[PDB]
């Protein structure tokens, strides 16, 4: 199976800082058929169901704040929050959508630092 | 469907009611999340034709089915153990034989086995 | 038991010639032009791909006025016309038509691909045309022709048909009417009731039924009135090999292949369909403008036109040329503008039917009356309203066209020369 | 290579014609021992496959590939006819 490795598993950042989270794949997610990288990022806030942030590695879902940026290709992907806000407190997960079985990364828990 | 308590060795069947789209055109996913743990893929079903795909791990544990007339997907979990206690989500990947992203999630059903 | 007409039908020595002047048909090749608000047909659909079913009306030989009537006894017997010679004249130059659809369900070219095709989005239909399969046929009988085609069969009272479920098939026998369509390369089926898509085939058959003569059934027919002679000539080959867009109705069993990945992760539509092509048309292969001598029939009815009726079914796609004629909206500007010109399409068909009939007599004995009564009671009733009013065919009246001087006509000369005496 | 059986034609038809089995090239001249008879056939001159698709919804007036389920079906039609001659064997 394709194994996905997320890092770091937990990150504490203050409001306004740039957040960078990495996601690995065991196999390339690039399909030459339409030249897309089949990676999605999801946000699971406390007590809620996962919400789609990014798909095809870098395509932002409508309604998602533009501070959320997905990038990368092949085996190395990144989700960036340009300027973290308090409401971004959540667990973040990556999932490949390249061939089966679908596997999820272990997740990154983003905590907010404050005075 | 609502939260459920079942005893070890038993079986449970939880539902997911769809709405807002042509149900039979879209594939449904089922995902497991144990307390304090990450997400695990159980399997997927295509209500339109009855096709199923299962994670090897869950073959023999989970059975997926759907009822077109009520736009409802079901997942039955058998031979329950404490390892099955978890929150279970149903989710839509968009229409087609392609392998798309998961674009809509149910609120989740908590299963307690004890 | 059924018996040859030669048994009870006597042959006289009188022969008459009869012929249509020159039938003409002009219309639009793909569909009828009518008033949008209205439903009255302004211009009819006339295509080389339609069946032409001629309902030939003959003067009742019993009511007819012959110069001499000594040749039979109007007390013990009756008269019937027997078809002995036919010439289906065709008049336009040979040529091939062409049909398409602005929104044909054609995903990708599967005849040869250098890379895995993209992904079906929403509506990948293309504007595509093709040259249908070539067909030449002629059926003659005293009963209308019967065809077969696949339609939507009635479902079994069980498993409720889930929307989108594949509809059940059923071979359906029908009466071939004038104007019906011939199989064009997509087989003989009812595309309206079997293709919700409305874009699987060109416009001209798109919401019609392509029927195929049910030769087997007609020849099995006990009395053999529906057809006592026929000529068929059909040919076709695969021009292109395509894919159908849409969604998998039935998935490809995974025991038939090894799962792909990346691009080949998702299986492309394996709902292939080919584009037909009736090759070149040629004089040497013509079936018409040649006389047919109906002397020995393979059926028991040897060309007897019971009811003073006669059916001639024809299909000729060897003169399917469509002509585009465009009128200018303005005759000023010396600069071309697509818009200054309205483009149209029209197709013309030219026929000329000719026949040689032989007078016959039937002595109405007991046995004969019993037989003819069983066979078709109306025969006797009519002797000393239209039963097919429901159906429509090119009506042809020959009651005023019979002539005893075969000499004066081309089919007539041919007949005399052929039969010597 | 990719094959291709060219054009199909009436003039080249093998069927819908009677076969008179009078002189066999083998020693068994058409005797149906066991009151059995085998007729093997292969005809690819009527291999037309017809695609029939049903709509999942009869509403929207806008084409959507997702709204139609595409299928494939093929039909074959036969009609066997024979003429048999009674035979006797003095044992």
């Amino acid at each position: 199976d394709i194994v996905m490795t997320q890092s770091p598993s937990s990150l504490a950042m203050s409001a306004g800082q740039k957040v960078t989270m990495s996601c690995k794949s065991s196999q390339s997610l690039f399909d030459s058929r339409n030249q897309k990288n089949y990676l999605a990022w999801y946000q699971q806030k406390p007590g809620q169901s996962p919400t789609l942030l990014v798909y095809f590695a870098s395509t932002r879902e409508s309604g998602v704040p533009d501070r959320f940026i997905g990038s990368g290709s092949g085996t190395d992907f990144t989700l960036t929050i340009s300027s973290v806000q308090a409401e971004d407190l959540a667990d973040y997960f990556c999932q490949q959508h390249y061939s089966t079985p679908y596997t999820f990364g272990g997740g990154t828990k983003l905590e907010i630092k404050r005075a | 469907s609502g939260a459920e308590l079942a005893r070890p060795g038993a079986s449970v069947k939880l539902s997911c009611k769809a709405s807002g789209y042509t149900f039979t055109s879209y594939w449904m996913q089922w995902v497991k999340q144990r307390p304090g743990q990450g997400l695990e893929w159980i399997g997927a079903i295509y209500p339109g034709d009855g096709y199923t795909r299962y994670t090897q791990k869950f073959k023999g544990m989970a059975t997926l089915t759907a009822d077109k007339s009520s736009s409802t997907a079901y997942m039955q979990l058998t031979s329950l153990a404490s390892e099955d206690s978890a929150v279970y989500y149903c989710a839509r990947t968009y229409a087609g034989y392609y392998v798309g992203y998961f674009d809509y999630w149910g609120q989740g059903t908590t299963l307690t086995v004890s | 038991a059924v018996v040859s007409t030669d048994e009870y039908v006597a042959r006289t020595n009188i022969y008459y010639h009869a012929g249509t002047s020159r039938l003409l048909a002009v219309g639009h090749p793909y569909f009828p032009i009518k008033k949008p608000n209205n439903n009255k047909i302004l211009v009819p659909k006339v295509s080389g791909l339609q069946y032409r079913v001629f309902r030939i009306h003959l003067p009742d030989p019993n009511k007819f006025g012959f110069p001499d009537t000594s040749f039979y006894n109007p007390d013990t017997q009756r008269l019937v016309w027997a078809c002995v010679g036919v010439e289906v004249g065709r008049g336009q130059p040979l040529g091939v038509g062409i049909s398409g659809h602005p929104l044909l369900n054609k995903l990708d070219d599967t005849e040869n691909a250098s890379a895995y095709a993209a992904n079906a989005g929403v509506d990948n239909r293309e504007c595509i045309s093709m040259d249908y399969k070539q067909t030449q046929l002629c059926l003659i009988g005293c009963k209308p022709p019967i065809g077969e085609h696949w339609g939507k069969g009635s479902p079994c009272t069980q498993v409720a048909v889930q929307p989108g479920d594949c509809p059940p098939l059923e071979l359906i026998n029908t009466v071939i009417q004038d104007g019906d369509m011939v199989d064009t390369g997509f087989g003989a089926m009812d595309f309206t009731t079997l293709q919700a898509n409305k874009s699987e085939v060109p416009l001209d058959i798109c919401t019609s039924i392509c029927k195929y003569p049910d030769y087997i059934k007609m020849v099995s027919e006990p009395y053999g009135d529906s057809l006592f002679f026929y000529l068929r000539r059909e040919q076709m080959f695969v021009r292109h090999l395509f894919n159908r867009a849409g969604t998998v109705g039935e998935n490809v069993p995974d025991d038939l292949y090894i799962k792909g990945s990346g691009s080949t992760a998702n299986l492309a539509s394996s709902n292939y369909f080919p584009t037909p092509s009736g090759s070149m048309v040629t004089s040497d292969a013509q079936i018409f403008n040649k006389p047919y001598w109906l002397q020995r029939a393979q059926g028991h009815n040897n060309g007897i036109c019971w009811g003073n009726q006669l059916f001639v079914t024809v299909v000729d796609t060897t003169r399917s040329t469509n002509m585009s004629l465009c009128a200018a909206i303005s005759t000023s500007e010396t600069t071309y503008k697509n818009t200054n010109f309205k483009e149209y399409l029209r197709h013309g068909e030219e026929y000329d039917l000719q026949f040689i009939f032989q007078l016959c007599k039937i002595t109405l004995t007991a046995d004969v009356m019993t037989y003819i009564h069983s066979m078709n009671s109306t025969i006797l009733e009519d002797w000393n309203e239209d039963p097919l009013k429901k159906y429509t065919f090119w009506e042809v009246n020959l009651k005023e066209k019979f002539s005893a001087d075969l000499d004066q006509f081309p089919l007539g000369r041919k007949f005399l020369l052929q039969l010597g005496l």
